[PDB]
């Protein structure tokens, strides 16, 4: 119950997690977390009905969303944690995390296919299903459409937000979550998925593995903000038209509340994160 | 108040745009003839289904980079 940082892993825990993630996508379980992001991103609009998206519950239905597919992964393997990608740190494309052991590399530029790693559409591993185009195949152009990942600098810009969300709660707003997810500002979320590419530009982004790897780390800079402000907390708390409030619950799962899912350390720790320190 | 519509031939591939488990809608963008989700953002600016983190000003603008994104592929439904 411990999500480490990517570049730490071992070689058995590279080899347990791509296993896992192997035989999720067999058995059928993988794709149906494919169309779950779909259809959310796609139905999430700025001026109507918002839960995974642009809008303060980002944050805890990603949280409840990669929870429940480290509960499937951990099904397969109970060893399995999902690690977490500190793109601030591992910014270029000869970072470990591109490595043929682990989710392999860039798309080659004839048509963005990812040729190694154990997603290549060669290992006849991983066709991708749940698509908006004919093409099958797992792409990526690490860098293509945007230069460069955040730095450490523009995170610290992030984590400094004082409050967590704010009217109009959505991809218009001020504070944290937004931020954090990108619509507004330094932009570090939305430019991450823009920098993979390929299926990670995409509504279908959890086609590329590296999409838990990249939710991992934004959720564990929610909870970086918490340690910093102890005293702001999820926001609106109640009452708030097409927006789920803090003791209402969320979709798909409906038995859950963004309440339920603020304290991370009821399901799962990180290998580091910094105490409240002034 | 929505934008106007267009039609061209970006790329080689036809792009049209007019007013109108996916969401509600306003306004309509085929590539092809095959329909492409787009989205408004608060802001007037758009995304597509395949660019969908990446809001660009206008729903040609979207179409165009859907064209760019898929290389020659046919969009599915
Ligand atoms: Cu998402
Ligand atoms: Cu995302
Ligand atoms: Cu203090
Ligand atoms: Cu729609």
């Amino acid at each position: 119950t411990v999500r480490k940082n990517q570049a730490t892993l071992t070689a058995d825990e590279k080899r347990r997690f791509v296993a896992a993630v192997l035989e999720l996508k067999r058995s059928g379980r993988y794709d149906e977390f494919v169309r779950t992001h779909n259809e959310f991103i796609m139905s999430d609009t700025d001026s109507g009905e918002r839960t995974g998206h642009r809008s303060p519950s980002f944050l805890p239905w990603h949280r409840r969303f990669l929870l429940d597919f480290e509960q499937a992964l951990q099904s397969v393997d109970s060893s399995v944690t999902l690690p977490y990608w500190d793109w601030s740190a591992d910014r270029t494309v000869r970072a470990s995390l591109w490595a043929p052991d682990f989710l392999g590399g860039t798309g080659r530029s004839t048509d963005g296919r990812v040729m190694d790693g154990p997603f290549a559409a060669s290992t006849g591993n991983w066709p991708i299903n749940v698509r908006v185009d004919s093409r099958t195949y797992l792409r990526r152009s690490l860098g293509g459409s945007v230069a460069e990942l955040p730095t450490r600098a523009e995170v610290e810009s992030v984590l400094a937000i004082s409050a967590y969300d704010l009217p109009p709660y959505n991809s218009a707003s001020e504070g944290f979550r937004n931020h954090l997810e990108g619509w507004r500002g330094v932009n570090l979320h939305n430019r991450v998925h823009v920098w993979v590419g390929g299926q990670m530009a995409t509504g279908v982004s959890p086609n590329d593995p590296v999409f838990w790897l990249h939710h991992a780390y934004v959720d564990k800079l929610w909870a970086e903000w918490q340690r910093r402000h102890p005293d702001s907390a999820y926001v609106p708390t109640g009452g708030t038209p097409d927006v789920v409030d803090l003791n209402e619950t969320m979709k798909p799962w409906n038995t859950v509340r963004p309440a339920d899912l603020l304290d991370h350390t009821a399901y799962y720790t990180f290998d580091a994160l910094e105490h409240h320190h002034h | 108040a929505a934008p106007e519509s267009f039609d061209e031939v970006y790329k080689g591939r036809r792009i049209q745009g007019r007013p109108a488990h996916e969401h509600g809608g306003g306004y309509e963008v085929f590539v092809d003839g095959v329909q492409l989700h787009v989205m408004r953002n608060a802001d007037g600016s758009w995304i597509s289904v395949v660019s969908h983190y990446d809001p660009v000003p206008t729903p040609r603008a979207a179409a165009r980079a859907a064209v760019d994104e898929l290389q020659g592929a046919p969009l599915l439904p």
